[PDB]
């Protein structure tokens, strides 16, 4: 039907890309020495 | 066999330390 | 600009029409007030007698009560 | 009116905290130098820690009955 | 030009333009950290297992013997060696050296003396742009808690096994045997240094709230707000005058900083001279001046004694001292 | 633009997107329900429930199913000690089957609501935008409620309808799934007694319709209007998240 | 609001309540003040007179002989384990003088300290919504609310009793903090270690935010006590936020550019390491811990020769247990022979 | 004068002086 | 004011550590005082 | 209705008794390690705990964002009313 | 070894790491 | 019974798990295959021991 | 069961299908 007036845009800049994958690899670095006991 | 998981994960997160570092998005000022 | 019109839409309509109005003053308010303090008191039953810090004579909280 | 400068400058105010304060001190020395605070509180004065039933730490072991076995463990 | 090959050569290590500044204490920090840490990944993964108490048997500490990341340790020297100098070529062969507690003493003396010197370039660039230079001072809190845990309590102890190893678990069993023969719960030095963390986790948690929620309208609501500030700006991105408001309804007037110069004065002190006292506690206990001992204190008449929690945590240390090193104390005292 | 953690703030404003997201949440829940059944009595043992029972087996989703009265598989097995006469439609693979046929007819419910979004039931009158009678859509909710709370109890625990719930001996020797009667006095809110949770729900089923249709009737007030903030979506989402947070903590003591 | 409705006697009460103040009251204050005055006052009370010799058999208080740091308003005994020890109640019976000798000061000052820490956290929202601002310091408090309810309330309430909650005294929680290494190995939950690196870490922001501020001022007066040039309501900012960003840049590599985002990262780090610090007592009320690595456990029961600093930590572990849990809980009346505790030797 | 302010001072400091009379008085308290 | 503020905080600030002085004395005779 | 006087099966049985009862069992069957576990008691238990206790949060969060609504892109200019 | 230990890492890397590149790829095209 | 012997085991109390101890109790031990009878424990002069 | 089996079909799935959302979703947002 109509087009929906509330569409928005996500953006992820660079230094926040830094932030996400550091953060995932160091709790998998500590968690991952529990999984395989 | 996990000794090897172990030391990709290592040296995974020393990745991220490198490029954080040389090819972070550089400030502009004003 | 219309929305759409569906035979479900016009029989709930009623149903969701009147939003905004309400009751000046204070209302039913000090009517609400009087089940909130009785239901704060009715949770004080169930809490200190399965605390067992109230005992009544017909229960008394175990697994032999559950077998009769 | 008292912006904490002139209270702790005025003489009103050190005839009244020169009296009230050392009956207030010695009220709380004798609370304890007369043997009160042992009563109503409940600790043991030294003398008092073991008696002649038992010679160990106190032990309740029981919910409901706890009043009166404290009242026995307490040697009174 | 006319300029020698030195001064070429000069214009270059305390140039600012590189991309990361080296200057004169960089020259032989990072000829250290290079060595200190491409040695210690070595000997996290590949290295045989050391003798750490000189009774020959030796602990496991590589990835490749069947640890994880928590067990995973660099194992320190042998009690045998103590505090004698043992680089690598004392040691007659390689192996040699990897089983009596080789590659500790090498990260450690590269380790401490990197740490220096990156408290020295900490200075170094703050005068080659005009900053005041009180940033070095600042590091100097955890030095002074590295310097203490890897040097300084061996010296007091005699050896270099009794220091605190590379490894996660091998830090928990350096805290145990450490409170079991010193008591470092019961100093005041850890006290202040316990309040120096929990002071300093609430100075930060309440300082970056109070500016987060004075931040000035400049955004819509879906694009975040932290696109408020452009960097390098002049004007003030946030009320000051606001928080100290609020601050000063929430306890009173008296107790909030208005001046901001003395307010960031404030959260770099509390932590900092923290630190210092327990770096300084261990240090005070690596020459054997333990802590408070209330065992045995509370007295009646008759004679008899009475327990306090002093005598519970007694129980605790008495049941650790006859624990560690399990195959050592020929002897009834624990004097090494 | 958003950042990552506000994305779900577009649904915020339209009503009809709201149901199509309620829906498509919907159907994730019960597709796990019937995921984790199918998956579970695939590896289930029914052998020796005597020495290797239910419970040391590990296992999740299962007894909530006996507990309201699924004792028979397709497979012919019980769990008292007997096998099946017939397990009828309503056994461990009927429900594991008849989740997921849910799943997906709530999935469909999703797609069209949020194709066709823009409906004229929300677009109120004497303004012609998008509102929502915030009280009013409480008493019909709290309403309904009551009223599956009302069935419940009358019907499927005490066996007038339904078969009842499960119901043990002191000591886990024996018991099953019969029809119990509720109690009235201070033995109802004795919590091991199985006879309060029928009486229960009786008497909170009433109350619930009692309200449902005060709520529908009584408009609120103009000062507890502002107090609470009726007039917005997110007053109900910050206190429907105290509510349930409150039921864990009974649930999980 | 503008429509003139009139002015009830509540509507009265809140301009007193509302009223500014040396010491703001509002609403928050009738459950702040009243339940936060018990609780100080009943530990101050608790740790001065009364005992602790009925209810875990040592002596708790300055008028027995312990000190500042061995005085403790203590747990009550493993007989009760859940009661709520009302003075009124079937375990107190109205006798305030046997009230406190079973321990049932304990739980005055837990329970009134509960409803404290809603009021504080309440009486941060009015505040906040009378100057008109954002609510993140309340959002901030809930980390200390989340460390207070799971360990002083979750925890005791999974356990066996009240008996096992920490009791409110400085050697007291040396205990406790001592009974969860041997009995479950606490360090090695990696909540734990989460919640370290959060304190760890925001410890290490307060020191180089108050430090990097504090070293690249802007000249603006002409004495060198540089505290005294600051006119709060000046425009400009006081420190160079382009140098410092320079300096931690050839440093360190990486620095920040937004001060903004830098505070809000002051604000995350702590709040994270408690919260998920929390997580990880739930896990010990009902012993879920994380005690043992399994393929280690099996290496080193076949075989003498392999050790790591893990299995050091197994046996220091059970010199905790099989030591001090004769006398840490005496109601499970249990003796040793001086043969049946681990040792080394001499 | 009864002023919040007054009996925030007055709540705490009236008992903590009645208490530094009973702690002077139990250091010389003999065993 | 009439009486200065300083040696208010002297006489205060004395019988304060003079104060701190016996808890220290009390530590070492008396109960607690391991003997 | 045996005995057993064996210097090794006595203490075999008594590390056994501490257990409760004693059993026989099976450890071939799906490879057990001999450790313990928990019941789905002990995991729901958990499970809604730390579901719990983390919706804490989220009921603060979002209750602090009704209140607050008009100020949360940040405060206004002017708000120095409230000096006193 | 856990046989479900390195594909629940594996996955636990592979989909949030994935999650974040769609985002800035779509980011830094703008 | 041999029923209400099994429900007296520790290895049947949930507190007695582990966090990363992934799975079925039966894998933990076994699963259960007979109860193997209660133990007596005499002295040497026939005396009754506890355990 | 091959224990690289599933982990081996995983990895195939995953990371081909990571590569093309993420050239996909930067060209929807053009
Ligand atoms: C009934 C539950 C519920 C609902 C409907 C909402 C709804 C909302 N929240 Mg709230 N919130 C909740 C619970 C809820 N929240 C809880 C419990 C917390 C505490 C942890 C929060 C904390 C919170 C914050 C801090 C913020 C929101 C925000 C939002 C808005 C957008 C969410 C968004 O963009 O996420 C986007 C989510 C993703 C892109 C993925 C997140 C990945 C998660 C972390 C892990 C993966 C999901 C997991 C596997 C699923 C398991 C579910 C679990 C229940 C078992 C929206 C109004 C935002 C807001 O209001 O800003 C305007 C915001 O900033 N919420
Ligand atoms: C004929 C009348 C009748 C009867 C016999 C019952 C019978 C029962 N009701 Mg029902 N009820 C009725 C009418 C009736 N009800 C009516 C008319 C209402 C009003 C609609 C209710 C509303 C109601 C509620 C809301 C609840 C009951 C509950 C119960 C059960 C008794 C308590 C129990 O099991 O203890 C166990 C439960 C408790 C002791 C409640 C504990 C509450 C604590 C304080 C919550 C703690 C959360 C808090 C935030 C703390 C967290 C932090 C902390 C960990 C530190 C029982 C099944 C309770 C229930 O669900 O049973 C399981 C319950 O919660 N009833
Ligand atoms: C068509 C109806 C229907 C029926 C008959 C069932 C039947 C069943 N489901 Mg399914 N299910 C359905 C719909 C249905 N489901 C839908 C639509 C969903 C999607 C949300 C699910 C999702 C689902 C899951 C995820 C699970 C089940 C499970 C179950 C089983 C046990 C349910 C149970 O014990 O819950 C007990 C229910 C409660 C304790 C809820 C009590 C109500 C709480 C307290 C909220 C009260 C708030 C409310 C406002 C009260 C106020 C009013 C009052 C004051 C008057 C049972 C076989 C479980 C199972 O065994 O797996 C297969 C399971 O895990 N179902
Ligand atoms: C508002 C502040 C406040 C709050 C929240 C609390 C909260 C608490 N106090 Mg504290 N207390 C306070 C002020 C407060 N107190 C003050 C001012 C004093 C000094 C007098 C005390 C002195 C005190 C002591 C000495 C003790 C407590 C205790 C308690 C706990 C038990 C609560 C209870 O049983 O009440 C139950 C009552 C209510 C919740 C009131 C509900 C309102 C009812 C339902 C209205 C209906 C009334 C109606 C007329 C009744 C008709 C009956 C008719 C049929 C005869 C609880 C944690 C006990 C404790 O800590 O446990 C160990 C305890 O021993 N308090
Ligand atoms: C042990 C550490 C510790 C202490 C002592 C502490 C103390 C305090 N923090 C406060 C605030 C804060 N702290 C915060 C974050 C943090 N706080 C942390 C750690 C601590 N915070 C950490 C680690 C963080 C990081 C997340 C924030 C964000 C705030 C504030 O905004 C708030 C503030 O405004 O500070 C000025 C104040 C609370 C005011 C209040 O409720 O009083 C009223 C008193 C009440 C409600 C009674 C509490 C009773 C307690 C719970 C039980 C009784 C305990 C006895 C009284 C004492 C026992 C002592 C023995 C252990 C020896 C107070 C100064
Ligand atoms: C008590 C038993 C339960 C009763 C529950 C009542 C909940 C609703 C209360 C009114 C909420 C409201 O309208 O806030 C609305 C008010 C705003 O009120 C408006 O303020 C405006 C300001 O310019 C104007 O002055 C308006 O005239 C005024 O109406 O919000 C507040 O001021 C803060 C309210 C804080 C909450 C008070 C709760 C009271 C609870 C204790 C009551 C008993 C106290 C003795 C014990
Ligand atoms: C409003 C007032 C609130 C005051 C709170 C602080 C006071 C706590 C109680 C002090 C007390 O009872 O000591 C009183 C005790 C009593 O002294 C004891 O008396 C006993 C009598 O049997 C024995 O003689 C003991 O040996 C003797 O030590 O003093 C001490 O133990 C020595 C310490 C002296 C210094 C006390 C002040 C400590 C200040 C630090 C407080 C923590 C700060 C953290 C942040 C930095
Ligand atoms: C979603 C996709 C993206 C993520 C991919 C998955 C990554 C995470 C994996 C799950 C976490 C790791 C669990 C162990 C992995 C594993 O090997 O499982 C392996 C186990 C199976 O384990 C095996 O089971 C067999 C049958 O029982 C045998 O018993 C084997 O002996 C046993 O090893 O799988 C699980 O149990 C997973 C269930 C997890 C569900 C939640 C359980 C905890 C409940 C509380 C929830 C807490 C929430 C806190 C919120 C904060
Ligand atoms: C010790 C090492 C151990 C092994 C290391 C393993 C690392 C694994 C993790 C890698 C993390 C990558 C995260 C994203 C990086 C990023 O966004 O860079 C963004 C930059 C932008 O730089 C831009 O470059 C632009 C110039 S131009 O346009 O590109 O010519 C310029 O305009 C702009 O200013 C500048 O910012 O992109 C590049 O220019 C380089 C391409 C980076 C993408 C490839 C990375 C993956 C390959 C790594 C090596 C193989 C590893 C095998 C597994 C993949
Ligand atoms: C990470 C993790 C988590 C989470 C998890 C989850 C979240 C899960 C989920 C899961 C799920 C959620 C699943 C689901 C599934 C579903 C399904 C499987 C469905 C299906 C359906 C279908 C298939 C349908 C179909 C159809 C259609 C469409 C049409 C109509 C008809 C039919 C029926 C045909 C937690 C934290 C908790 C813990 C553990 C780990
Ligand atoms: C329980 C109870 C209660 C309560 C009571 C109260 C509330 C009390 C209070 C009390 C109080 C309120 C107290 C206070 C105290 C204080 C003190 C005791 C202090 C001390 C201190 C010291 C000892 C030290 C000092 C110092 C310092 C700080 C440092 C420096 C030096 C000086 C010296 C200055 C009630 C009624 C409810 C009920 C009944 C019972
Ligand atoms: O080295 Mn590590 O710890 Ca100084 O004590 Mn003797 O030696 Mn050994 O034991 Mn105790
Ligand atoms: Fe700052």
């Amino acid at each position: 039907a109509r087009p929906n007036p509330n569409k928005q845009v996500v953006e992820l800049n660079r230094t926040s890309l830094y932030w996400g994958l550091l953060l995932i690899f160091v709790l998998a670095v500590l968690f991952s020495s529990y999984i395989f006991n | 066999m996990e000794a090897l998981v172990y030391t990709f994960l290592l040296v995974g997160t020393l990745g991220i330390i490198f490029f954080s570092i040389f090819f972070r998005d550089p400030p502009r000022m004003i | 600009e219309p929305g759409l019109v569906t035979p479900l839409g016009t029989l709930l309509r009623p149903l969701n029409s009147e939003a905004g109005k309400v009751l000046p003053g204070w209302g039913t308010t000090v009517l609400m007030a009087v089940f909130i303090l009785l239901f704060a008191a009715f949770l004080l039953i169930i809490l200190e007698i399965y605390n067992s810090s109230l005992i009544l004579d017909d229960v008394s909280m175990s697994w032999e009560t559950l077998a009769k | 009116e008292r912006p904490f400068s002139d209270i702790l400058t005025s003489i009103r105010y050190w005839v009244i905290h020169s009296i009230t304060v050392p009956a207030l001190f010695i009220a709380g020395w004798l609370f304890v130098s007369t043997g009160l605070a042992y009563d109503v509180f409940g600790t043991p004065r030294p003398n008092e820690y073991f008696t002649e039933d038992r010679q160990e730490a106190p032990l309740i072991t029981d919910r409901f009955n706890a009043l009166e076995q404290v009242k026995k463990l307490s040697g009174n | 030009e006319n300029s020698s090959l030195w001064a070429r050569f000069c214009e270059w290590i305390t140039s600012t333009e590189n991309r990361l500044y080296i200057g004169w204490f960089g020259v032989i920090m990072i000829p250290c950290l290079l060595t200190a840490t491409s040695v210690f990944i070595i000997a996290f993964i590949a290295a045989p297992p050391v003798d750490i108490d000189g009774i020959r048997e030796p602990v496991s500490g590589s990835l490749l013997y069947g640890n994880n990341i928590i067990t995973g340790a660099v194992i320190p020297t042998s009690n045998a060696i103590g505090l004698h100098f043992y680089p690598i070529w004392e040691a007659a062969s390689l192996d040699e050296w990897l089983y009596n507690g080789g590659p500790y003493q090498l990260i450690v003396c590269h380790f401490l003396l990197g740490v220096y010197c990156y408290m020295g370039r900490e200075w170094e660039l703050s005068f080659r742009l005009g900053m005041r230079p009180w940033i070095a001072v600042a590091y100097s809190a955890p030095v002074a808690a590295a310097s203490a845990v890897f040097l300084v309590y061996p010296i007091g102890q005699g050896s270099f096994s009794d220091g605190m190893p590379l490894g996660i678990s091998g830090t928990f069993n350096f805290m145990i045997v450490f409170q079991a023969e010193h008591n470092i719960l019961m100093h005041p030095f850890h006290m202040l240094g316990v309040a120096g963390v929990f002071g300093g986790s609430l100075f930060s948690a309440m300082h970056g709230s109070l500016v987060t929620s004075s931040l000035i309208r400049e955004t819509t609501e879906n694009e975040s707000a932290n696109e408020g500030y452009r960097f390098g700006q002049e004007e003030e991105t946030y009320n000051i005058v606001a928080a100290h408001g609020y601050f000063g309804r929430l306890i009173f007037q008296y107790a909030s900083f208005n001046n901001s110069r003395s307010l960031h004065f404030f959260l770099a002190a509390w932590p900092v001279i923290g630190i210092w006292f327990t770096a300084l506690g261990l240090s005070t206990m690596a020459f054997n001046l333990n802590g408070f001992n209330f065992n045995q204190s509370v007295v009646d008449s008759q004679g008899r004694v009475l327990n306090t929690w002093a005598d519970i945590i007694n129980r605790a240390n008495l049941g650790m001292e006859v624990m560690h090193e399990r195959n050592a104390h020929n002897f009834p005292l624990d004097l090494a | 633009g958003l950042p990552w953690y506000r994305v779900h703030t577009v649904v915020i404003n339209d009503p009809g997107r709201l149901i199509s997201v309620h829906l498509m949440h919907t159907a994730l829940v019960s597709g796990w329900a019937g995921s984790m059944a199918l998956f579970e009595i695939s590896v289930f043992d029914p052998s020796d429930p005597v020495l290797n029972p239910m419970w040391r087996q590990g296992m999740f989703v299962l007894p909530f199913m006996t507990r309201l009265g699924i004792t028979q598989s397709w497979g012919g097995w019980t769990i008292s000690g007997e096998t099946a006469t017939n397990p009828g439609i309503w056994s461990y693979e009927g429900v594991a089957a008849a989740h997921i046929i849910l799943s997906g007819a709530l999935f469909l419910a999703s797609v069209w609501h949020w194709t066709y979004w823009d409906l004229e039931l929300f677009r109120d009158p004497r303004t012609g935008k998008t509102a929502l009678d915030l009280p009013k859509i409480f008493g019909i909710h709290l309403f309904l409620s009551g009223l599956l709370c009302f069935g419940f109890g009358a019907f499927h625990v005490t066996g007038v309808f339904g078969p009842g719930i499960w119901v043990s001996d002191p000591y886990g020797l024996t018991g099953r799934v019969q029809p119990v009667a509720p109690s009235w006095g201070a033995d109802g809110f004795d919590p091991y007694n199985p006879g309060g949770i029928a009486s229960h729900h009786i008497a909170a089923g009433i109350l619930g319709v009692l309200a449902g249709l005060f709520h529908l009737c009584v408009r609120p007030s103009i000062r507890l209007y502002f107090g609470l903030s009726m007039g917005s979506i997110e007053t109900v989402l910050s206190s429907s998240i105290a509510a349930v947070f409150w039921a864990a903590f009974v649930v999980a003591g | 609001g503008t429509y003139q409705e009139k002015r009830t006697w509540f509507d009265d009460a809140d301009d007193w309540l509302r009223q500014d103040r040396f010491v703001f009251v509002g609403w928050s204050g009738l459950l702040l003040f009243p339940c936060a005055y018990f609780a100080l006052g009943g530990w101050l009370t608790g740790t001065t007179f009364v005992t602790s010799w009925y209810t875990h058999g040592l002596a708790t208080s300055y008028l027995e002989g312990c000190n500042f740091l061995t005085a403790a308003v203590s747990t009550p005994a493993n007989s009760m384990a859940h009661s709520l020890l009302f003075v009124w109640g079937p375990e107190a019976q109205g006798d305030f003088t046997r009230w406190c000798q079973l321990g049932g000061l304990w739980a005055f000052v837990a329970l009134h300290g509960a409803f404290g820490l809603i009021g504080f956290m309440l009486r941060q929202f009015e505040i906040a919504r009378s100057v008109n601002l954002r609510p993140y310091n309340a959002i901030a408090f809930s980390a200390p609310i989340a460390v207070f309810v799971s360990v002083f309330l979750i925890y005791p309430l999974g356990q066996s009793g009240w008996f096992f909650a920490p009791s409110f005294g400085v050697a007291a929680i040396f205990r406790f903090i001592l009974f969860f290494q041997g009995f479950h190995n606490w360090t090695l939950n990696p909540f734990h270690m989460m919640g370290v690196a959060g304190v760890l870490g925001a410890a290490l922001l307060c020191a180089i935010h108050g430090a990097t501020v504090e070293n690249t001022l802007f000249e603006d007066g002409d004495g060198a006590n540089t505290f005294r040039a600051f006119n709060p309501t000046q425009a400009e900012e006081t420190y160079s936020m382009v140098t410092a960003n320079r300096f931690w840049s050839q440093i360190f590599g990486v620095a920040f550019s937004n001060k903004r985002w830098l505070h809000f990262f002051m604000l995350l780090v702590p709040v994270t390491g408690l919260w998920m610090s929390a997580i990880g007592v739930v896990g010990l009320a009902l012993n879920l811990r994380a005690y043992d690595f399994v393929s280690q456990e099996i290496r080193a029961a076949e075989d003498p020769e392999f050790e790591t600093f893990y299995t050091k930590n197994i046996l220091l572990n059970e010199g905790i247990r099989a030591w001090m849990a004769a006398q840490d809980q005496p109601h499970e009346r249990l003796v040793f022979p001086e043969e049946v505790l681990p040792r080394g030797n001499a | 004068i009864f002023t919040v302010r007054w009996l925030a001072i007055h709540g705490i400091a009236v008992p903590t002086i009645f208490f530094l009379g009973a702690i002077t008085a139990m250091q010389f308290i003999q065993r | 004011g009439r009486i200065p503020l300083w040696l208010v905080g002297t006489v205060v600030g004395t019988l304060a550590i003079g104060l701190l002085a016996v808890f220290f004395y009390g530590s070492y005779v008396g109960l607690g005082s391991s003997l | 209705g045996l005995t057993f006087t064996d210097p090794a099966t006595v203490k075999k049985y008594a590390r056994k008794a501490q257990l409760g009862e004693i059993f026989e069992f099976d450890r071939s069957t799906l490879q057990s390690d001999g450790v313990f576990r928990s019941s789905p008691r002990g995991w729901f238990t958990f499970g809604h705990v730390c579901f719990a206790l983390l919706f804490f949060f989220g009921h603060i969060w979002h209750g602090a964002r009704t209140i607050f609504r008009d100020v949360f892109a940040g405060i206004d200019d002017d708000i120095n009313d409230q000096v006193e | 070894v856990n046989i479900y230990g390195l594909t629940a890492t594996a996955l636990f890397i592979i989909i949030p790491t994935s999650f974040l590149l769609i985002l800035y790829v779509k980011t830094a095209s703008t | 019974p041999e029923k209400l012997a099994f429900y007296d085991y520790i290895g049947n109390n949930p507190a007695k798990g582990g966090l990363f101890r992934t799975g079925a109790m039966n894998s933990g031990d076994g699963i259960a295959v007979g109860w193997l009878g209660h133990a007596s424990f005499k002295d040497q002069e026939g005396r009754e021991l506890f355990v």
